[PDB]
DNA sequence: CGTTTTATTTTTTTTTTTAAA
């Protein structure tokens, strides 16, 4: 629970980016990476555009869910998530604030994107709020994930679970009821 | 010894007048060999955690707010009843005194206040949650910068 | 929607919700749109703004929002719940219902300085508050059975000649069968507020101008007077013409206003390093009698005896018992003498070092508006733990001399002008000061200081005693003691450098802890009987010392400084 | 829980799975300090009957860390090992629950956690 | 008969009517036998909201329709069960039992019944009101009827207007009295309880027949009620709450004939003059025995037709500084009797001629104190320096207890049995028989049975009581405190 | 009384809160010598036949329990709740940098510290390698540079610094031809806006 | 064979009257 934790996490991810110097000082580093030619894309874990992007390098443009058209109309799709809805890779609210951070200096139109992306983070936490005024009577075999995303839940981690344990001593005797 | 508490000498030392069947001997710490059945009989608690709840020397008995007067209408002014800071372990009497007063009628209560705040803290965006509550503040602002460096 | 400019709703249409969604730059924290979250922490309905952030997106909105704000306020009232309520549930499953809201904007100016030309627009100037109305009411909308449609307003006529008991073939209903229904209304608040000019702006020669506010919602129960403001309203009207010809309407509204936060007197209304600083320095039991040099902090009396104010200002304990009686707990004491001590500005500094007021005799002392009759009340006003010191007792009128012995020996107050019982009290004292008869060849002898009672001399404790009195080794001293203390004026920081002579503002605040903890207490135990019934200063030191006990005789202490005052009535 | 860890430990004397030896010479270093500067808090007149390391001290009985599960397994009800309901499994769904419950999934790592 | 939940909803009510709440405690032989006829039954809305707790809250958001609906349950109700107290066919309102400082009512609480504390005052005018016509047509001779409205009791109005006559043909039109009942109504404002205060800001209520007056202004209560506002703001808006119940708090006994068998059994303890002697100032040697009838009052005397005897009594006594902090533990806990400021008039029983006020007035501010003392006792300070004038008032007191004064304002009478004490300081200290006892204080004799005792209050400080003094005092001082919070109990001694 | 003097404890930290200059062992002295004085409360009837074991020494026996019970678990805290900012600080140096006094050390909690600071001695064996290298965990993660230029610093305390320099001055400007193998030991303690 | 009715408050100077050590 956590700023970076996820940052240890979410950058781990590998997209297709562009690299504008060939294979380095030295050729190819082992792993599932394949060395590098410039005017040829590579897929690669996004933890290096830090080191290409501000080290003055190459560029990149990112998977297609980070466009308008589809988020655009997402905006929509979530009219079903009484439970929840679809999910583009599920962490597109972190990797957009590195993304935002510094790509666009060269990108198309930021902003759009920035704008809906709020439009739908908190959104779907007030459905966090009010789900929540549905939760009640000890349901600990009641619960929501069908569709979860990756980068909410911490947000009530710390907090209510630490009180439904000192709930949970009451949530056999007689008549009266018993913790 | 204890789910441990931060008031050991104020954690089971509030105090109730509990009557009295029985005789008396040699109280100690009183003005005292023998006293009345049925009087104002000042009882911190500790040394009766465990003496006996079944015995013939004491009986069913309330602090009064404990009692139902209050609070069977505050589980019914469950709306917007405040507490303060007032009679503080009012979470927590009854985690040790529900049955051992031995009226078996107020388990209920106090889980039907504190359940509420499965809708009292969306609005959030005693003694004990204290902590819990500069928790729930803390960890949004954090989350604050969970955004970025902010 | 006359779209070629002016139009309807362009701000609503996209615009203006649209500034509110393109305020956003990253971090993800620049937002004029999570404040109302907030806002929504506990239901305020509100939110802040500016009227330079505008011009951070155009040149074209500035001039035109300005000049009819009456329109484009609410064309944002609609922005705001046409956008907000989108937040209730990000798709349709959670709503009670919308509720309504408020906007809030924000170089000064004058009231001498605005006019004609200066109406319907909105304004930035800075007065102090005077007083004010309450808070009784005012709606949007309601209906009549007639028609039963929520009777629509522009401004916050009267149905004319269509009835609409009327659709029932012909019978008719002419000139108004309309009872007003108000349960199906709706609701606002009110206050009538209200400012004066400055103290700079010529009211010597001339007199001090003012005129009248009005408040809508939520901006009320905000402010009381005493208080110095800045704002921003509007120059409207109430009347109509053409009074020998015109003579109309004054006010103004609100909208958004800001207050000051002026230094450091305003702990009144709305640290532990602090704590720190006070409890290190009593840790050292070094303050009965090094605070005797302090209470003046930067000129001479007192000196030996100032030790007997350590017991008043914590006082003693208002120790209540089982039967009857609430005890004094308030205990008086006393000074009396000539002029040229340094008495006047002495008790001058005293209302700077809790809360009071201060002059003697005549100068406190037993509306033409909605028929009711007012009464601000009597002298508990800023004494119930305010405590207070003045001059003139028997230089004062004997009408208004019954209520001290009410007040004092008991706080016994009353009422009786109309027919109900004021049954006040208060944790009050006094002091008393003098320029009353012959000083110290009067305080040996007996008893004439005062020529109408022997009361006085009743309940009252420690008399001591204001003098110039011959001394030629100390005649050059205060000789010297007076100049560059007055010369230079200069007499204002090196008091503070002092152990624990210091500090005026910690001091207060070192009080208004000390004394304010509980009721300590004392221990086990010529010695007659009102001097004794003094038990209440046995009970002080536990403050002094900061103990909860003490004995008897270490706080004789103070029948050392009482001793000294016994000799005025020895025999 | 260097309280009654120790236990499990006399219990099981649980294997390279469970444990590691460099925790069980924490048994050492912790008895060490305690009672050596316990030598020095109250051993003038030390206790009479509960003289050793006594018996009340324990930090975490609580097998009830209340806990959200990363549904990752069978996508049909898989019904397993857990004292609470366990009907209606699936692979993104959950039903949650504390730690008492399920020490078995997770030793099997048949189930997982977020 | 408006969205056709109304009966519905008078179902609700009548389906409170099933079992033993209703069947066993409610009404029926729990008014009707003990024979009030007053309309209102107490409701405990903790119970409807047990119930029905949508119809806890279908008042709380419009209570504006609750009231024809509720009545017409009960006519139901005492209508099919009793057929005595049927005859009185009107609404016949009821109980309905958030305290908000009257300076927080704040636009809103409309449509809810709510509660607010504050101070009786203003205590206004009473005068009836008009419910319906029962007009006649004497040539046809038919009682017909017409029944009126106003906002005061639901939301509409009739054409509110003259009783009509010469309204079907010009037949013989007419009223018929008697039977056109009437409503009596009254008005008064409320402030809240002035301790809590940094202008207070007051309220307007308006009253019913069964709700008139049952306190006085110069007391307080806790009062409950709707919200409404009539007038049309710009086409200003001032309101008022209503709607009402009534409680109080101010007063004095769970005493029904148990506590007067509680009473009676201790009788037989012979001296309780010891007991009752040392009850209520153990915090003062000394009297205490001798105080007892200036609480008593006295005793009542009539003689068959003819005159009587004023019965209660009057005596005060000593060295200056116990006799400020002593006219006490009565004044506080007795009832309703009222010592007063020591020098005061303008109110012991004069007009004090002042025509600034409203700009007439006869008797405008024309009373005493301590007629507000009627079978009470009453207490001063500063008696031996206060004005003759109304000792002249005084004579005609002790002698009498009547008020008789008639200097053109009226010709007096009004009754009185009212006791009361006196202030005193040595002109001359310390001579109470070496010089004399009488005046060594500035005083007169002429008052021989006005009071009825000499008496004496006395003091020297000695060298033999000296630690007398000091350790007895100080004994007080001590078992002061507790084990002899800030102060717990004072066991010992 | 019977021990309510942690709450007094409380304000023993105050000045020492992220800006200790030192930290005083008191508060404890005759609240020690007390408790087993009142072994004499607890020892009176202990095994007495003044009353053979009978009721009246029952309830406070449980008193004689409720007294012990409270002295050891404040006394688990007196130095536990002062070992925790410890282990921060004491995770921000290994054996480099120990306390700024070691003057409020109840004297045999070097007992405690060392066995401490040789709990990790376990951790120390398996981290680094399986032999174990003392690790870095909480210093110096620049992504490091060239050894040798000077330092500057944010007014650092204490002088402590046992890494291989001539004289640094750890303070603000502890500068000197200072290598990378001294340099080694501080990083949020009052130190690091800059180098 | 139609289209309209209705409110005022505070200060003066005289002749009355009334206040304190
Ligand atoms: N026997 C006693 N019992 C209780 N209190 C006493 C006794 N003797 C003296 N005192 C205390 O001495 C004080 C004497 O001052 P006190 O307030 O009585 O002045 P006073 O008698 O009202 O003065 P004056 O009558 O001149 O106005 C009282 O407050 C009282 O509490
Ligand atoms: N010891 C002193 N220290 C400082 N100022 C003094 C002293 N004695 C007299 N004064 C002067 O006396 C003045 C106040 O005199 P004051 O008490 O007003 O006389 P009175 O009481 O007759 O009005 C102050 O301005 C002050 O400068």
């Amino acid at each position: 629970m956590d700023p970076s934790i996820i940052e240890f996490i979410g950058e781990k991810c590998m997209i297709s980016i562009i690299p504008n110097f060939s294979n380095e000082p030295l050729h190819l580093i082992y792993g599932p990476v394949g060395p590098f030619r410039a005017g040829f894309p590579v897929f690669v874990p996004l933890w290096m555009a830090t080191h290409l992007r501000k080290q003055q390098k190459c560029r990149i443009v990112p998977p297609e869910w980070m466009d308008m058209d589809i988020l655009e109309e997402i905006k929509e799709e979530e009219k079903r998530s009484k439970f929840f809805t679809k999910m583009p890779c599920e962490h597109y609210m972190v990797v957009a604030q590195l993304v935002m951070s510094t790509a666009p200096d060269d990108v198309p139109r930021c902003e759009e994107l920035r704008t809906v992306i709020k439009d739908i983070f908190d959104i779907r936490e007030s459905k966090l709020r009010t789900s929540i005024d549905a939760f009640i009577k000890g349901e600990g075999t009641y619960a929501k994930l069908d569709n979860l995303t990756l980068l909410e839940i911490h947000s009530v981690r710390p907090i209510l679970p630490y009180s439904l344990d000192h709930i949970a001593r009451y949530q056999q005797r007689d008549t009266s009821m018993l913790s | 010894p204890n789910y441990y508490s931060i008031e050991d000498i104020f954690v089971t030392q509030e105090k109730v007048e509990c009557r009295v069947n029985t005789k008396l001997q040699r109280m100690g710490f009183l003005d005292s060999d023998d006293l009345e059945p049925g009087r104002t009989v000042n009882l911190p608690l500790w040394y009766i955690k465990e003496l006996k709840v079944n015995n013939a020397y004491f009986t069913v008995a309330v602090p009064d707010i404990y009692r139902n007067v209050h609070k069977a209408v505050c589980e019914a002014e469950t709306t917007h009843i405040e507490l303060g800071r007032l009679h503080p372990y009012f979470y927590e009497f009854g985690r040790y005194l529900t049955p051992y007063d031995r009226n078996h009628v107020i388990g209920r209560i106090i889980f039907e206040t504190l359940r509420q705040r499965v809708r009292h803290l969306l609005d959030i965006s005693d003694n004990i949650e204290a902590k819990l509550h500069e928790a729930g503040v803390r960890t949004n602002s954090q989350y604050i910068e969970w955004l970025q460096m902010t | 929607n006359q779209q070629d400019a002016q139009i309807n709703l362009q701000a609503v249409k996209k615009k203006y919700k649209e500034f509110i969604r393109t305020f956003n730059e990253e971090n993800f924290f620049y937002k004029y749109r999570d404040t109302l979250k907030r806002n929504y922490l506990n239901g305020r309905y509100f939110l802040e703004i500016e009227m330079e952030d505008l011009v951070g997106f155009d040149e074209t909105l500035a001039d035109k929002l300005n000049k009819q704000p009456t329109e484009h306020l609410e064309i944002f009232e609609e922005a705001a719940r046409e956008v907000a309520d989108e937040i209730t549930a990000p798709r349709p499953e959670h709503e009670e219902h919308m509720h309504d809201i408020q906007i809030l904007l924000s170089n000064p100016t004058n009231i001498r300085q605005l006019k004609s030309d200066c109406v319907s627009k909105l304004v930035k100037i800075a007065g102090i508050i005077v007083a004010a109305s309450g808070i009784s009411a005012k709606a949007t909308r309601m209906s009549i059975q007639c028609l039963s449609c929520s009777t629509v307003i522009p401004n916050l006529y009267a149905l004319p000649r269509k009835c609409n008991t009327e659709q029932a073939g012909r019978p008719k209903c002419p000139l108004d069968p309309f009872f007003i229904m108000p349960d199906k209304c709706k609701c606002v608040d009110f206050q009538t507020l209200k400012l004066q000019e400055l103290p700079d702006f010529v009211p010597q020669g001339e007199i001090p101008r003012h005129l009248q506010l009005f408040c809508d919602r939520s901006l009320c129960e905000r402010v009381v007077p005493g208080n110095r403001v800045l704002i921003q309203g509007i120059y409207s009207i109430r009347k109509v013409g053409k009074a020998v010809v015109g003579v109309r309407a004054p006010y103004m509204r609100v909208v958004g206003i800001t207050v000051d936060s002026e230094g450091a007197g305003a702990i009144s209304r709305y640290t532990s390093d602090e704590e720190e600083h006070f409890r290190r320095m009593a840790a050292s039991g070094d303050i009965y009698e090094r605070l005797s040099q302090s209470l003046a902090p930067s000129i001479f009396g007192s000196r030996d005896i100032k030790k007997a104010i350590t017991c008043m200002l914590f006082g003693g304990s208002r120790k209540r018992l089982p039967d009857g009686l609430c005890r004094r707990g308030d205990i008086n004491v006393l000074l009396l003498g000539d002029p040229g001590t340094a008495k006047s500005q002495l008790l001058k500094f005293v209302e700077k070092v809790p809360i009071a007021v201060y002059t003697s005799g005549k100068g406190s002392s037993t509306d033409p508006q909605t028929r009711n009759f007012v009464m601000e009340g009597g002298a508990m006003v800023l004494a119930d733990g305010g405590v207070v010191c003045i001059d003139e007792f028997d230089k004062m009128r004997e009408d208004d001399r019954v209520a001290i012995h009410e007040a004092m020996e008991q706080q016994t107050i009353s009422i009786a002008k109309a027919g109900i019982t004021t049954t006040l009290n208060s944790r009050c004292s006094v002091l008393a000061a003098a320029n009353s008869i012959f000083g110290r060849w009067d305080d040996t002898k007996g008893e004439e200081n005062i020529d109408f009672m022997p009361t006085i001399l009743s309940r009252f404790d420690m008399i001591f005693i204001v003098k110039d009195i011959h001394d030629e080794s100390r005649d050059i001293t205060l000789a010297k003691h007076i100049i560059n203390v007055h010369l230079s004026s200069n007499k204002s920081a090196p008091s503070e450098p002092a152990e624990g002579e210091i500090s005026l503002s910690t001091f207060k605040k070192y009080i208004h802890y000390c004394r304010t903890h509980c009721g300590p207490r004392l221990s086990e135990a010529p010695i007659t009987v009102r001097q004794l019934e003094v038990i209440r200063i046995s009970e002080s030191l536990a403050k002094i010392r900061l103990q909860p006990f003490a004995t008897d005789e270490h706080v004789n202490e103070a029948l050392r400084l009482f001793q000294v005052s016994t000799l005025d009535a020895a025999m | 829980f260097t309280q009654h860890i120790l236990n499990q430990e006399e219990s099981r004397e649980p294997d390279d799975k469970r444990l590691s030896p460099e925790e069980t010479k924490f048994a050492q270093e912790f008895a060490s300090n305690v009672d050596e500067y316990f030598h020095k808090v109250a051993t003038q007149y030390m206790p009479n009957q509960q003289r050793g390391e006594a018996e009340q001290r324990i930090v975490t009985p609580n097998l009830m860390s209340h806990v959200f599960l990363k549904a990752n397994v069978a996508v049909p009800a898989v019904i397993v090992g857990v004292d609470d309901e366990e009907v209606d499994m699936a692979a993104g769904s959950q039903h949650i629950i504390p730690y008492q419950l399920v020490a078995d999934l997770i030793q099997n790592n048949q189930a997982q956690l977020i | 008969e408006g969205e056709q939940f109304i009966k519905d909803i008078q179902r609700e009510y009548v389906d409170f009517l099933d079992d033993e709440e209703d069947q066993g405690i409610y009404a029926g032989h729990v008014k009707d036998m003990i024979a009030e006829k007053s309309k209102r039954l107490i409701v405990n809305v903790n119970d409807l909201k047990r119930k029905n707790p949508q119809r806890a809250l279908g008042l709380l958001s419009n209570a504006a329709d609750e009231q024809l609906a509720f009545g017409r349950a009960l006519k139901e109700y005492a209508s099919t069960v009793d057929p005595g107290y049927a005859k009185m066919h009107e609404d016949l309102f009821v109980g309905f039992e958030r305290h908000v400082t009257p300076r927080s009512l704040t636009s809103i609480y409309l449509g809810n019944m709510v509660c607010v504390e504050g101070i009786v005052t203003k205590v206004s005018l009473i005068r009836p009101k008009v419910v319906r016509s029962v007009h006649y047509c004497p040539n046809t001779r038919k009682v017909m009827e017409r029944k009126y409205t106003d906002l005061t009791s639901f939301e509409a109005v009739p054409s509110g207007a003259a009783y009509p006559t010469k309204d079907e043909d010009g037949n013989l039109l007419e009223t018929e009295y008697g039977l056109s009942v009437y409503k009596d109504h009254q008005t008064l404002t409320i402030q809240e309880m002035p301790e809590k205060a940094p202008l207070p800001r007051s309220v307007d209520i308006v009253c019913d027949d069964d709700l008139v007056d049952r306190c006085k202004p110069g007391d307080r209560v806790q009062i409950v009620g709707s919200y409404r506002c009539l007038p049309g703001k710009r086409g200003t808006f001032r309101t008022v709450l209503l709607a009402n119940n009534i409680s109080l708090l101010s007063k004095e006994l769970d005493i029904s004939r148990e506590d007067i068998m509680l009473c009676k059994k201790l009788a037989k303890n012979n001296d309780i003059f010891e007991l009752l002697s040392k009850s209520l100032a153990p915090s003062i040697g000394h009297v205490k025995q001798a105080i007892l009838c200036l609480l008593l009052g006295g005793v009542e005397k009539i003689l068959p037709n003819g005159t009587r005897l004023r019965g209660d009594i009057n005596v005060l006594l000593g060295d200056p500084s116990a006799k400020s902090q002593l006219l006490r533990y009565v004044l506080n806990t007795a009832p309703r009797a009222i010592p007063t400021t020591g020098r005061g008039s303008s109110g012991v029983g004069l007009t004090a001629a002042v025509t600034t006020d409203q700009e007439t007035g006869e008797r405008r501010l024309e009373a005493g104190a301590m007629v507000l003392a009627d079978r009470g006792v009453v207490c001063i300070d500063e008696f031996d320096k206060m004005s003759d004038i109304d000792r002249t008032a005084i004579h005609e007191v002790m002698e009498q207890g009547r008020v008789t004064i008639s200097k053109a304002g009226i010709h007096a009478s009004l009754n009185a049995r009212c006791s009361v004490l006196a202030a005193a300081n040595p002109v001359y200290g310390r001579y109470d028989q070496y010089k004399t006892p009488m005046e060594n204080i500035g005083l007169q004799d002429s008052l021989l049975s006005r009071f009825d005792l000499l008496f004496v209050m006395l003091d020297v400080i000695d060298s033999d009581v000296d630690q007398m003094i000091s350790d007895h005092v100080v004994r007080m001082h001590r078992y002061r405190n507790p084990k002899e919070y800030e102060k717990y109990d004072a066991l010992l001694h | 009384m019977f021990g309510e003097k942690a709450f007094d404890l409380l304000k023993e930290l105050e000045r020492s809160s992220q800006t200790i200059p030192a930290f005083d062992d008191d508060g404890v002295r005759q609240v020690l010598e007390e408790i087993k004085a009142i072994f004499e409360e607890n020892v009176a009837q202990a095994s007495s036949y003044n009353a053979s074991g009978d009721r009246s020494l029952w309830p406070l026996l449980n008193f004689r329990h409720a007294a012990l019970q409270r002295n050891k678990r404040c006394l688990l805290a007196y130095l536990y709740e002062r070992c925790r900012r410890i282990k921060a600080l004491r995770w921000e140096f290994g054996p480099i940098i120990p306390g700024d006094i070691k003057q409020a050390l109840c004297e045999p909690e070097v007992t405690f510290f060392n066995n401490y600071s040789k709990s990790l001695a376990a951790y120390m064996c398996s981290a680094g390698y399986n032999q174990g290298l003392p690790i870095d965990l909480t210093n110096n993660l620049r992504p490091p540079k060239s050894l040798y230029i000077e330092v500057r610093c944010m007014e650092d305390y204490g002088k402590f610094e046992l890494d291989d320099g001539e004289v640094i001055h750890l303070k603000k400007n502890s500068q000197h031809y200072l290598p990378r193998a001294q340099v080694e030991s501080l990083v949020r303690q009052g130190i690091l806006h800059h180098i």
